[PDB]
C-alpha cells in the first residue's frame, strides 16, 4: 500500500524548496542587509582627500 | 537459443577498489598539476613579475602626492 | 671604538625572543660600571656602551622603576 | 522493586504526550532561555 | 646501594621492630638533638620594604586584611615594617 | 589590511611572509588532496550492492596507512622548519622600537638616540575621516624606515595582548614583565595595519596597529619632529 | 591459501554431506555468501540438492535469490548461473523466484 | 616478640566473601571467578554451562585470540552451537550455594 | 530494527502542535529579550 | 540472587550530601574571600565532615559486618586506590613545576637570583632534617606495623600504628611551629607562594593520611581487620608512603636545592 | 521510591540517563550562548555591549558545551549505560561513588551561572589566563566561581576516571582479555587515563590562579617574581589531552556504528585502532605548547613542539582509513546514525587538517589567535564530538528508552545540522587567513560578509537544535515498543532487550577460555 | 506471525540480503491445510503447484528480497522538508534584521565606500593581487 | 577489649530490608536528617547568597 512519501514526497519536495527559495532570496535582496561584496568591478573610486 | 558465456563471478568488489584506487591515484596527480599551475606558480610568479622592476621610490612618491602619510606630505 | 651606534648589535648571550635578561644586564653592567668610576675618580664615559644599549632594549617604565627603586634603597639587584 | 521498561526507567512520566510536551517545554526551554535572561539581568544592572 | 647493614634471612615484623627501635628513632632522637642545638631566635635583619615582597594585591579575608595567617610580629614585617 | 570578499592571507609585505604564503600554498594542495581523497573514497565505499563482509587481513594495508602519511608529514615539516629557523637567523636590525600594550591602546618607544614616545589609540567611528577605515586608523601611527631591518621589541604594562601586523607575518605576545623580540623589514612603503590579538578586557576589538613605511629620511624628519 | 577450485570443491563437499542438518544448511549458505563472489553452479547445486534432502522448498528458492543478490550490478551473473542450474532444477521441481513472481517489488 | 589475638578469615569472614572462601577450599566456584575450561564441543562432548535459571548468556571466543567474541542467549533443551564456529554448548541449570 | 506500531499514534496534527510548542518554547523569550534589548541597554 | 561476586551497593544518600557539601565549600569560600562571612563554608565543612564519616562507616559496614568484599571486590579497591594515588601525584607535579619555572628562571623583580634577595631560607639541616627523619621512621614503623597484622600479632600492630601515628602528629606539630617562625610569609613573592602553597597542600596531605591511620588504629582496637583482610589498613599505608615520598621531593627541591 | 531511584541510585544505566539529561539541558544553554556571539558578529557594530558581556558569553559558551555537555553526555552518559553492558558487568566498580561523579555537575553548572550573574561576569577566555583573570583586571567574585566550578567538574572526572579505569580493567569476564574488549570501552579507558593525568594539573594551575587572586601569593604575577606564561603551560598540560577526552568517545563509538551499520561483525583491523587510540593518549601529552607558539618561546622548542603535534596525524590517519575499510563490501544501512557517522569521518578529517596547518608554528604565528583557529576547532567539536554524540544517541535510543524514533525526522534533523554547522565555520577559515581575531565583539568592515553568512549558518543550525527536541518528543509521544534488533552477536549492549532490566548480568555471561 | 517484547532472548526473524535463512521460519504455526501443505512438500516439487510453492515460501520468509530491497519516495520527504526547515530559519533571520539589528555604521554608505575605495587604492592595499594589483591605474578603471 | 565483631555482623545482616546507611538504627536516621537538612538548608542559603550577590551594593 502507498505509504507517506509515496502520497506526500513530491508535495513535499516542490513546496519545501519553493518556500526555501523565495524566503532565502526575500531575506538575501529586500530587507536592507548588507552584504559588502568586493568594491572591484562595483565601485568607482572617488576622491577622499 | 544461444548459452550465455560464463561472466566473472569472483573478486567483484576487489576488483571494482582496485581499478577505482588506481583511478584516484591518477586523479589526485592530475589535480596536483593543475594546482601547482593554477595557484602556486601564478602566486610566485605574481611576486617575482611585481618586484622585478619595482621602484619603491617611486611607489612612494605616489602614495605621498596621494596625501596618505602623516609622516610625509 | 664604537661610536656611529645605530641600535643594540645582537648578543650572542641572549638570542632568543625573550630578550629580558639582555635589558636587565646591561642595566645592571650600566650601574655597576658607573659606581666603579663615580667611586675610584675615573670617567664615567667609559661606562657608555652598556648606557646605549640597556637605554635602547628597555621600556622607559622598567628604566623609571629600577632607577626609583635604587634611589628607594629597595633594588633588588647588586651593583 | 521498581518499574521497569519503557517509559519506567526515567525520571520524568510519559503517560500523557502533553503533559510531557509541557514538560519537555519547560525544561529544554529554561536551558535555551537562561543565558538571554542573564544577558538582559547583566545589561540592566549597568 | 646494600645500605651498609646485612639481614634477610627470611621475613617479617621482628626485622621491621629492629629497624624501627635499632636505626629509625634513633635516628630521629639524633635530630631532634641536633635541633635543640640549634634552636633560639636568630639577629633579624634589617627591615627594606622590596617591592616583590610583602605583596598586598588584596586584603586577607581575616584580622586587618594585613596580616598573614601565621604572622609572627618578631620575624615578620609588614608593607611598612616591623611591628612597634 | 583585509578587503572584503577575501579568501586568503593579505598581500605579503616582507619576504618572510612571501615564504609563507608559498608554504600555506603547499600545505593547502596536500590538505585539499587528503580531504577530497577522503571524500572520494567514502563514496567510493557506499555505492556499490557487492558484498564482502567476513573478516579482513588487515596488515598489509597498515603499512601503506602509516608509510604515506609519514612521508607526507615530512614533506610538510621541510620547509615549515626552513621556514622557522630562517625567521630565527641574526639580522643586524639598524633601529629598535618597543610598543607596550595597555588597556586599551599601544605606546611605543623609540629609544636609540633620543627619548621619543607616545601613545596609539583608535580612531573612534564619529571621528573617523571619509575614506578612513572603522576600527584600523589610529591618531598616531607607528612611522617606520621601509627596507631596513627593525627589532620591535614587545611588552605589555597590565594585562596580555599581542601585537599582530598580518601582512608583515608578525604577531607577538605582549606580556608584562617580559621583552618579547620579533624582527620586522618592509619590501615597500605604505600603511599596514593590524590588530590586538589577545583578549585583555572591555576594548580587545579596538587598539589596533597602523605602521607608516617610508624613506629613511622621512622618518628621520618625522623622528625629529616627535620629540 | 586454496586455489578456487579447493575452496569450491571444499564447498560442494559441504553441501553434500547426505545427512546435512537444517543447522548446517543455514549457517553454510549465511557463510558462504559474506564472501567476495558469486557461488559457482556446482556450489549452489549442491546446497540445493541439500534443501531436498531436508524436504525444504523455501530456502531452495532463497538460495536463487542469494546468487542474484550477491551479483551487484552485474547483471549478467544470475541468468548465467539460472541457465547452468536449468537440468538441476528441472529434476528437483525448483521454481526460480521470477517463475514464482517473487521479484516483484 | 610475637602473640596473637588478630582474627583469621576462617574466624570472621562473613556474608559473600565467607561462600566464596569456603567454596574455594572444595574447589567449587558458584560465583564465577574462574574462566571455565573448554572441553573439544563436539555434539557429543558439549561445553557444559551452569546456570540458576533457563537461560545464560555465551560468549564464544572462536579461535585464539579473537578480538571478536561472539554472544548469544543458551536456553535449556537441546544444545545449541555458536553460530560463528559452531562449537556445542548445552545448559545444565540449577540450585548453587549448598 | 523492528518495533510495534505506535501504541499511543501521533497524527499530523499533534505533530504540528507538539513542533509549534516546542520552536515557540525556544523563540518566545529569546524574541522577548532581544527584541527588548535596546531598552535595557538605552535604560 | 547473584552468581557474580560484586558488591551490588545499596541506594545511598552520600553522594548527593557530599557534592551539595563540595557546593557549600567553593561558594562558602567565595562568600569568605568577598563578602566578609565564614557561615557557608562552616556549613559546608560540616557536611563534608558528615558525608565522609557516614560514607567510610557505611563501607566498613559493607565489608567487616556484611561480608560484601569477595576478592574481586577487594581487587577493585586496589585498583582504585592506586589510581587516586596517582592523580594527587599528578596535582603535586603541578606545584613542582611552578618551584622550577620560577626558580629555575629568576626574574628581575627577585634580584635575578634565587633564593630571591630578602628572602632567607630555613635551615635544610635543622627542622627540616628532623622532619625528613620522623617521616622516614614512620615509613619504617607502619612497615612493623603491616607485618605484625599479617602474622596475626595484635599488640605489635598497635604499638607499630600508635608509633606511626605519633611522629605523623609530631612532623605536623614541628611544621606548624616552622611555619610560625618562619620570616618569610606566603606574599614573599614567588618565593613565599611556592613554599607555603607546595608545603601547605602537603601538610594536609599528612593530616589526611594520619586521620586515615587513626581510624585504622581504632578499627584494629575494635578487631575488624583480620591477618588476611586489612585493605583499609594497606590503602591507608600506601597513602602514608605517598605522602613520604613527596615530603622528601620538596626536602631536595625546596628546601636545600631551592636555598 | 522517586529519590531512592533518582537522588540515591547506585545503578550504572539510571546514572547514565542522568547523564544524558544533564548534558542534552547543558546543550541547550550551550546553543543559546553560540546564538549570542553570532547575534553579536552577525552585523557590524555593537549589539549587546562591549568586549566585556561579549566575552563572558564566549568563555560561559565554552565551559558550557565541554564540560557540561560534551563529557558529560559521552563518558558520564554512553560511557555509564554502554561499558558495563558491553563487558558483562552487573554494574560500576564504584556504584555509589559514580552517583556523587553526577551529582557534582549541578553544584558546578550553578557555579558557572553564579559567575556570570555576578559583578560584570568572568570575561576571560575559557582559559581564564592572568593577568585579565587576576584580581586587578577581573576584581570581585566572578572568576573565583569559574575557578571552583572547574573544581567541582574536575573532582567528578577525576573520581569517573578511577571508576571507569578500575570497572574496565577488573570487571570484564574472566575469560575476556583487554584486547577481547570492544573499542567503545577502549575508547572510555584511554580517556579516564588522560583525565587522570591531566585534570590535576589543571588543579594546580587553577588553584594558584584563586591564590594569586586571594591570598596575595605570585605564581603568575612578574611583581612577585612569578610569570602569566607558567599558567599557560599548566593550563596546556591539561588542555591539550582535554581535547583527546573530547574526541576518544566519539572515535569509540564511530567505530561501533560505522561496523554496525555496515552490517559487518567486527571493526577492520581492531588492533591497530587500539593501537592509535593509545598513540594519540600518549603523544597528547607532549605537545601542549603548540597553543604558545607566539608567547616568546625558543626556536628550537617551536621546532619540537611542531614536530611532536604532526606525528599525530598517523596514528589518527589509521583510524579514518580502518573506518573506510569497515565500510568498504559492506551491507550499507543508510541510517540516521549512519549519516552522522558518514559526516563524522569526512568532517573530522577536514578539521584534523586545518589542526596541521596549525602545528607548523611558522605559518600559526599569522594564524594564533585568529578565526582560522575558530574554524578548526569547531570542524573537530561541532561536526566531530557532536556528530558522534548524535550518530551515538539516534543508535543506542531505542536501548535506553525501549522506542523507536522517526527514521525520517531524524534524517531530516541531520540534513539541516549538516547544512547549518558548515555555512556557520566554512567561512571562518576566510576569516582567520585574512586575519580576524578572536575574541573581538566587532569587526573591521571587510570582514562582513563572511560573518554574516557565519550567522546566518548558525540560525539554520538553531532549528536544527529545536527539532531535535520535538523529534525526542514525537518518539515518547507515539511509543513505538522495539521488537527486533540484528547483529546482537556482536552487540552485547542489546543482549538483554529494550531497555534492558534494572539489573543485568546478575548471572555472569559464560565465556570459555579454550 | 505476531512478535513480542518478552521473546527477546528467543531466536528471532530477519529479512536481511546477507543473512539470507534467517534462525527460525517466518510462520511457525500451521494451519489443517498448511499442515498438509508440508507434508506434500516431502514429496516430488513437480507436483507442487505454483500457489503452493509460493504459499510455502511465504511461511518460510516474510518478504522476498525484491521487497526487502526495494526503494521508496523517502528522499522527497527529507530533502523537501529539510528544504522547509532552512526556509523557516529565514523567517528568523528577517525576524532578527527587522526587529533586533539596529543602523549598520555610516562606513557602508555608498559615498564612504567609494571615497574608501580610493584612498585603498592610493595606499596600493594589496598590489600583488589581492585587490590593488585589479586596479588599472594606467587607464583608471577596475582591469577588464 | 573483646572482639564483638560477631554482634555487629549479626546486627547488619538482620533480614529486615533496611539500607546500609540505616541498619544500626534509630542514630542513623537522626544523623542522616542533621545531614540532609545542613545540606538541604545550606543549599538554599548559598542560592540567597546568590541572589544577594547578583545585585550591586555600592
Ligand atoms: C575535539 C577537539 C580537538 C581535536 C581532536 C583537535 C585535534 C588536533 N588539533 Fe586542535 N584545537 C582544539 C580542539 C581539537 N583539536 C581547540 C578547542 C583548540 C583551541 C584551544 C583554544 O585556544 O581555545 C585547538 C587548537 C589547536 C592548535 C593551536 C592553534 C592556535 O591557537 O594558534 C593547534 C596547533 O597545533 C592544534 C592542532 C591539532 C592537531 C594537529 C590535531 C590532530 O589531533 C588532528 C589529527 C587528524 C588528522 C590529521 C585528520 C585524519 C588523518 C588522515 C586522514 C591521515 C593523513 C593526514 C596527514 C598526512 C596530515 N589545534
Ligand atoms: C564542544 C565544544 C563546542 C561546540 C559544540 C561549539 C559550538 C558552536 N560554537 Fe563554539 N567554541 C568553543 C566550543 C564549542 N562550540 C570553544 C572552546 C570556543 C573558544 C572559547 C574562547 O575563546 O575562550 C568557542 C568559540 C566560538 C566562537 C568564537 C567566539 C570569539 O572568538 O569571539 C564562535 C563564533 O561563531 C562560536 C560559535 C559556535 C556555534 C555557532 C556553535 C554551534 O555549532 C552550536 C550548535 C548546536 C549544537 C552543536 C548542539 C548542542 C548539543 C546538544 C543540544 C546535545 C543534545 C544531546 C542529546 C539529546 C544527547 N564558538
Ligand atoms: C602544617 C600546616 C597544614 C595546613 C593547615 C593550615 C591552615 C591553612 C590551610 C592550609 C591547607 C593548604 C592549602 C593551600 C593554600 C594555602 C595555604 C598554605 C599553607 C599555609 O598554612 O600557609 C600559611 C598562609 O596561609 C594562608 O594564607 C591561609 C589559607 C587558608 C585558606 C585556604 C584556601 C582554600 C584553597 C582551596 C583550594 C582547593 C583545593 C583544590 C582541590 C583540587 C581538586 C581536584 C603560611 O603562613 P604565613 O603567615 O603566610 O607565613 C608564616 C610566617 N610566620
Ligand atoms: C579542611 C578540608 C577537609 C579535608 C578532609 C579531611 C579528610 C580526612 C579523611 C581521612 C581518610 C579516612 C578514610 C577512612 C576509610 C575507612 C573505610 C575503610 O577503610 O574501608 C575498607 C575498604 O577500603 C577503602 O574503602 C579505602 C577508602 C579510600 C579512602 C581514601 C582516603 C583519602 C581521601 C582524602 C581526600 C583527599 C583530599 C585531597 C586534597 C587535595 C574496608 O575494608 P577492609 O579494611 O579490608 O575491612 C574488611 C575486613 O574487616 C574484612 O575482614
Ligand atoms: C536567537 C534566538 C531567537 C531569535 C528568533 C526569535 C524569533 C522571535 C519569535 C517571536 O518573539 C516575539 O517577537 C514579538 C515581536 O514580533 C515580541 O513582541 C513585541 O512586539 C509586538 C509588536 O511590536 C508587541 O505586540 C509585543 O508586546 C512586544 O513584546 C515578543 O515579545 C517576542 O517574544
Ligand atoms: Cu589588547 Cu586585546
Ligand atoms: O588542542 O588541539
Ligand atoms: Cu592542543
Ligand atoms: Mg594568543
Ligand atoms: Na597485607
Ligand atoms: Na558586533
Ligand atoms: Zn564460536
Amino acid at each position: 500500500a502507498p505509504d507517506f512519501h509515496d502520497k506526500y514526497g513530491n508535495a513535499v519536495l516542490a513546496s519545501g524548496a519553493t518556500f526555501c527559495v523565495a524566503v532565502w532570496v526575500y531575506m538575501a535582496t529586500q530587507i536592507g542587509i548588507e552584504w559588502n561584496p568586493s568594491p572591484v568591478g562595483r565601485v568607482t573610486p572617488k576622491e577622499w582627500r | 537459443s544461444t548459452a550465455l558465456a560464463k561472466p566473472q563471478m569472483r573478486g567483484l568488489l576487489a576488483r571494482r577498489l582496485r581499478f577505482h584506487i588506481v583511478g584516484a591515484f591518477m586523479v589526485s596527480l592530475g589535480f596536483a598539476t593543475f594546482y601547482k599551475f593554477a595557484v602556486a606558480e601564478k602566486r610566485k610568479k605574481a611576486y617575482a613579475d611585481f618586484y622585478r622592476n619595482y621602484d619603491s621610490m617611486k611607489d612612494f612618491e605616489e602614495m605621498r602626492k596621494a596625501g596618505i602619510f602623516q609622516s610625509a606630505k | 671604538k664604537i661610536k656611529n651606534y645605530q641600535t643594540a648589535p645582537f648578543d650572542s648571550r641572549f638570542p632568543n625572543q625573550n630578550q629580558t635578561r639582555n635589558c636587565w644586564q646591561n642595566y645592571l653592567d650600566f650601574h655597576r660600571c658607573e659606581k666603579a668610576m663615580t667611586a675610584k675618580g675615573g670617567d664615567v664615559s667609559v661606562c657608555e656602551w652598556y648606557r646605549r644599549v640597556y637605554k635602547s632594549l628597555c621600556p622607559i617604565s622598567w628604566v623609571s622603576t629600577w632607577d626609583d627603586r635604587r634611589a628607594e634603597g629597595t633594588f633588588p639587584g647588586k651593583i | 522493586h521498581y518499574e521497569e521498561g519503557p517509559g519506567k526507567n526515567i525520571p520524568f512520566s510519559v503517560e500523557n504526550k502533553w503533559r510531557l510536551l509541557a514538560m519537555m517545554t519547560l525544561f529544554f526551554g529554561s536551558g535555551f532561555a537562561a543565558p538571554f535572561f542573564i544577558v538582559r539581568h547583566q545589561l540592566l544592572k549597568k | 646501594a646494600s645500605a651498609a647493614k646485612g639481614d634477610h634471612g627470611g621475613t617479617g615484623a621482628r626485622t621491621w621492630r629492629f629497624l624501627t627501635f635499632g636505626l629509625a628513632l634513633p635516628s630521629v632522637a639524633l635530630c631532634t638533638l641536633n635541633s635543640w642545638l640549634h634552636s633560639g631566635h636568630r639577629e633579624r635583619p634589617a627591615f627594606i620594604p622590596y617591592h616583590h615582597l610583602r605583596i598586598r594585591t588584596k586584603p586577607f579575608s581575616w584580622g586587618d586584611g594585613n596580616h598573614t595567617f601565621f604572622h609572627n610580629p618578631r620575624v615578620n614585617p609588614l608593607p611598612t615594617g616591623y611591628e612597634k | 589590511m583585509a578587503y572584503p570578499m577575501q579568501l586568503g592571507f593579505q598581500d605579503a609585505t616582507s619576504p618572510i611572509m612571501e615564504e609563507l604564503l608559498h608554504f600555506h600554498d603547499h600545505t593547502l594542495m596536500i590538505v585539499f588532496l587528503i580531504s577530497s581523497l577522503v571524500l572520494y573514497i567514502i563514496s567510493l565505499m557506499l555505492t556499490t550492492k557487492l558484498t564482502h563482509t567476513s573478516t579482513m587481513d588487515a596488515q598489509e594495508v597498515e603499512t601503506i596507512w602509516t608509510i604515506l602519511p609519514a612521508i607526507i608529514l615530512i614533506l610538510i615539516a621541510l620547509p615549515s622548519l626552513r621556514i622557522l629557523y630562517m625567521m630565527d637567523e641574526i639580522n643586524n636590525p639598524s633601529l629598535t622600537v618597543k610598543t607596550m600594550g595597555h588597556q586599551w591602546y599601544w605606546s611605543y618607544e623609540y629609544t636609540d638616540y633620543e627619548d621619543l614616545s607616545f601613545d596609539s589609540y583608535m580612531i573612534p567611528t564619529s571621528e573617523l575621516k571619509p575614506g578612513e577605515l572603522r576600527l584600523l586608523e589610529v591618531d598616531n601611527r607607528v612611522v617606520l624606515p621601509m627596507e631596513m631591518t627593525i627589532r620591535m621589541l614587545v611588552s605589555s604594562e597590565d594585562v596580555l595582548h599581542s601585537w599582530a601586523v598580518p601582512s608583515l607575518g608578525l604577531k607577538t605576545d605582549a606580556i608584562p614583565g617580559r621583552l618579547n623580540q620579533t624582527t620586522l623589514m618592509s619590501s615597500r612603503p605604505g600603511l599596514y595595519y593590524g590588530q590586538c590579538s589577545e583578549i585583555c578586557g572591555s576594548n580587545h576589538s579596538f587598539m589596533p596597529i597602523v605602521l607608516e613605511l617610508v624613506p629613511l629620511k622621512y622618518f628621520e624628519k618625522w623622528s625629529a619632529s616627535m620629540l | 591459501h586454496e586455489t578456487d577450485e579447493e575452496f569450491d570443491a571444499r564447498w560442494v563437499t559441504y553441501f553434500n554431506k547426505p545427512d546435512i542438518d537444517a543447522w548446517e544448511l543455514r549457517k553454510g549458505m549465511n557463510t558462504l555468501v559474506g564472501y567476495d563472489l558469486v557461488p559457482e553452479p556446482k556450489i549452489i547445486d549442491a546446497a540445493l540438492r541439500a534443501c531436498r534432502r531436508l524436504n525444504d522448498f523455501a530456502s531452495a528458492v532463497r538460495i536463487l535469490e542469494v546468487v542474484k543478490d550477491k551479483a551487484g550490478p552485474h547483471k549478467e551473473i544470475y541468468p548465467y548461473v539460472i541457465q547452468e542450474l536449468r537440468p538441476t532444477l528441472n529434476e528437483l521441481g525448483i521454481s526460480t523466484p521470477e517463475e514464482l513472481g517473487l521479484d516483484k517489488v | 616478640a610475637s602473640g596473637g589475638g588478630v582474627p583469621t578469615d576462617e574466624e570472621q569472614a562473613t556474608g559473600l566473601e565467607r561462600e566464596v572462601m569456603l567454596a574455594a577450599r572444595k574447589g567449587q566456584d558458584p560465583y564465577n571467578i574462574l574462566a571455565p575450561k573448554a572441553t573439544s564441543g563436539t555434539k557429543e562432548d558439549p561445553n557444559l554451562v551452569p546456570s540458576i535459571t533457563n537461560k545464560r548468556i555465551v560468549g564464544c571466543i572462536c579461535e585464539e585470540d579473537n578480538s571478536t567474541v561472539i554472544w548469544f542467549w543458551l536456553h535449556k533443551g537441546e544444545a545449541q552451537r555458536c553460530p560463528s564456529c559452531g562449537t556445542h554448548y548445552k545448559l545444565v541449570p540449577h540450585q548453587l550455594a549448598h | 530494527i523492528t518495533a510495534k506500531p505506535a501504541k499511543t499514534p501521533t497524527s499530523p496534527k499533534e505533530q504540528a502542535i507538539g513542533l509549534s510548542v516546542t520552536f515557540l518554547s525556544f523563540l518566545l523569550p529569546a524574541g522577548w529579550v532581544l527584541y527588548h534589548l535596546d531598552n535595557y541597554k538605552k535604560s | 540472587h547473584q552468581t557474580h561476586a560484586y558488591h551490588m551497593v545499596n541506594p545511598s544518600p552520600w553522594p548527593l550530601t557530599g557534592a551539595l557539601s563540595a557546593l557549600l565549600m567553593t561558594s562558602g569560600l567565595t562568600m569568605w574571600f568577598h563578602f566578609n562571612s565564614m557561615t557557608l563554608l562552616m556549613i559546608g565543612l560540616t557536611t563534608n565532615m558528615l558525608t565522609m564519616y557516614q560514607w567510610w562507616r557505611d563501607v566498613i559496614r559493607e565489608s567487616t559486618f556484611q561480608g560484601h568484599h569477595t576478592p574481586a571486590v577487594q581487587k577493585g579497591l586496589r585498583y582504585g586506590m592506586i589510581l587516586f594515588i596517582i592523580s594527587e601525584v599528578l596535582f603535586f607535579t603541578g606545584f613542582f613545576w611552578a618551584f622550577y619555572h620560577s626558580s629555575l628562571a629568576p626574574t628581575p623583580e627577585l634580584g635575578g637570583c634565587w633564593p630571591p634577595t630578602g628572602i632567607h631560607p630555613l635551615n635544610p639541616l635543622e627542622v627540616p632534617l628532623l622532619n625528613t627523619s620522623v617521616l622516614l621512621a614512620s615509613g619504617v614503623s607502619i612497615t612493623w606495623a603491616h607485618h605484625s597484622l599479617m602474622e596475626g600479632d595484635r599488640k605489635h600492630m598497635l604499638q607499630a600504628l600508635f608509633i606511626t601515628i605519633t611522629l605523623g602528629v609530631y612532623f605536623t606539630l614541628l611544621q606548624a611551629s616552622e611555619y610560625y617562625e618562619a620570616p618569610f610569609t606566603i606574599s614573599d613573592g614567588v618565593y613565599g607562594s611556592t613554599f607555603f602553597v607546595a608545603t601547605g597542600f602537603h601538610g594536609l596531605h599528612v593530616i589526611i593520611g594520619s586521620t586515615f591511620l587513626i581510624v585504622c588504629f581504632f578499627r584494629q582496637l575494635k578487631f575488624h581487620f583480620t591477618s588476611n583482610h586489612h585493605f583499609g589498613f594497606e590503602a591507608a599505608a600506601w597513602y602514608w608512603h605517598f605522602v613520604d615520598v613527596v615530603w622528601l621531593f620538596l626536602y631536595v627541591s625546596i628546601y636545600w636545592w631551592g636555598s | 521510591m522517586f529519590i531512592n531511584r533518582w537522588l540515591f541510585s547506585t545503578n550504572h544505566k539510571d546514572i547514565g540517563t542522568l547523564y544524558l539529561l544533564f548534558g542534552a539541558w547543558a546543550g541547550m544553554v550551550g546553543t543559546a550562548l553560540s546564538l549570542l556571539i553570532r547575534a553579536e558578529l552577525g552585523q557590524p557594530g555593537t549589539l549587546l555591549g562591549d568586549d566585556q558581556i561579549y566575552n563572558v558569553v564566549v568563555t560561559a559558551h565554552a565551559f558550557v558545551m565541554i564540560f557540561f555537555m560534551v563529557m558529560p553526555i559521552m563518558i558520564g552518559g554512553f560511557g555509564n549505560w554502554l561499558v558495563p553492558l558491553m563487558i558483562g558487568a552487573p554494574d560500576m566498580a564504584f556504584p555509589r561513588m559514580n552517583n556523587m561523579s553526577f551529582w557534582l555537575l549541578p553544584p558546578s553548572f550553578l557555579l558557572l551561572l553564579a559567575s556570570s550573574m555576578v559583578e560584570a561576569g568572568a570575561g576571560t577566555g575559557w582559559t581564564v589566563y592572568p593577568p585579565l583573570a587576576g584580581n586587578l583586571a577581573h576584581a570581585g567574585a566572578s572568576v573565583d566561581l569559574t575557578i571552583f566550578s572547574l573544581h567541582l567538574a574536575g573532582v567528578s572526572s577525576i573520581l569517573g576516571a578511577i571508576n571507569f579505569i578500575t570497572t574496565i580493567i577488573n570487571m570484564k569476564p574472566p575469560a575476556m582479555s583487554q584486547y577481547q574488549t570492544p573499542l567503545f570501552v577502549w575508547s572510555v579507558m584511554i580517556t579516564a587515563v588522560l583525565l587522570l593525568l591531566s585534570l590535576p594539573v589543571l588543579a594546580a594551575g587553577i588553584t594558584m590562579l584563586l591564590t594569586d587572586r586571594n591570598l596575595n601569593t605570585t605564581f603568575f604575577d612578574p611583581a612577585g617574581g612569578g610569570d602569566p606564561i607558567l599558567y599557560q603551560h599548566l593550563f596546556w598540560f591539561f588542555g591539550h589531552p582535554e581535547v583527546y577526552i573530547l574526541i576518544l568517545p566519539g572515535f569509540g563509538m564511530i567505530s561501533h556504528i560505522v561496523t554496525y551499520y555496515s552490517g559487518k561483525k567486527e571493526p577492520f583491523g581492531y588492533m591497530g585502532m587500539v593501537w592509535a587510540m593509545m598513540s594519540i593518549g600518549f603523544l597528547g601529552f607532549i605537545v601542549w605548547a603548540h597553543h604558545m607558539f607566539t608567547v616568546g618561546m625558543d626556536v628550537d622548542t617551536r621546532a619540537y613542539f611542531t614536530s611532536a603535534t604532526m606525528i599525530i596525524a598517523i596514528p589518527t590517519g589509521v583510524k579514518v582509513f580502518s573506518w573506510l575499510a569497515t565500510l568498504h563490501g559492506g551491507n550499507i544501512k543508510w541510517s540516521p546514525a549512519m549519516m552522522w557517522a558518514l559526516g563524522f569521518i569526512f568532517l573530522f578529517t577536514v578539521g584534523g587538517l586545518t589542526g596541521i596547518v596549525l602545528a607548523n608554528s611558522s605559518l600559526d604565528i599569522v594564524l594564533h589567535d585568529t578565526y582560522y583557529v575558530v574554524a578548526h576547532f569547531h570542524y573537530v567539536l561541532s561536526m566531530g564530538a557532536v556528530f558522534a554524540i548524535m550518530g551515538g544517541f539516534v543508535h543506542w535510543f531505542p536501548l535506553f528508552s525501549g522506542y523507536t524514533l522517526n527514521d525520517t525526522w531524524a534524517k531530516i534533523h541531520f540534513a539541516i545540522m549538516f547544512v547549518g554547522v558548515n555555512m556557520t565555520f566554512f567561512p571562518q577559515h576566510f576569516l582567520g587567513l585574512s586575519g580576524m581575531p578572536r575574541r573581538y565583539s566587532d569587526y573591521p568592515d571587510a570582514y562582513t560578509m563572511w560573518n554574516t553568512i557565519s550567522s546566518m549558518g548558525s540560525f539554520i543550525s538553531l532549528t536544527a537544535v529545536m527539532l531535535m527536541v520535538f523529534i525526542i518528543w514525537e518518539a515518547f509521544a507515539s511509543k513505538r515498543e522495539v521488537l527486533t534488533v540484528d547483529l546482537t552477536t556482536t552487540n552485547l549492549e542489546w543482549l538483554n532487550g529494550c531497555p534492558p532490566p534494572y539489573h543485568t548480568f546478575e548471572e555472569p555471561t559464560y565465556v570459555n577460555l579454550k | 506471525s505476531v512478535v513480542k517484547s518478552e521473546d527477546y532472548a528467543l531466536p528471532s526473524y530477519v529479512d536481511r540480503r546477507d543473512y539470507p535463512l534467517p534462525d527460525v521460519a517466518h510462520v511457525k504455526n500451521l494451519s489443517a491445510s498448511q499442515k498438509a501443505l508440508k507434508e506434500k512438500e516431502k514429496a516430488s516439487w513437480s507436483s507442487l503447484s505454483i500457489d503452493e510453492k509460493v504459499e510455502l515460501y511465504r511461511l518460510k520468509f516474510k518478504e522476498s528480497f525484491a521487497e526487502m530491497n526495494r526503494s521508496t519516495n523517502e528522499w522527497k520527504t527529507v530533502v523537501g522538508a529539510a528544504m522547509f526547515f532552512i526556509g523557516f530559519t529565514a523567517l528568523l533571520l528577517i525576524w532578527e534584521k527587522h526587529y533586533v539589528y539596529g543602523p549598520i555604521p555610516h562606513t557602508f554608505e555608498e559615498e564612504w565606500v567609494a571615497k574608501q575605495t580610493k584612498r585603498m587604492l592610493d595606499m596600493k592595499v594589496a598590489p600583488i593581487q589581492g585587490f590593488s594589483a585589479k586596479w588599472d591605474y594606467d587607464k583608471n578603471e577596475w582591469k577588464k | 577489649f573483646e572482639n564483638r565483631v560477631a554482634e555487629k555482623q549479626k546486627l547488619f545482616q538482620e533480614d529486615n530490608g533496611l539500607p546500609v546507611h540505616l541498619k544500626g538504627g534509630a542514630t542513623d536516621n537522626i544523623l542522616y536528617r542533621v545531614t540532609m537538612t545542613l545540606c538541604l538548608g545550606g543549599t538554599l542559603y548559598s542560592l540567597y547568597c546568590l541572589g544577594w550577590a547578583s545585585f550591586p551594593h555600592k
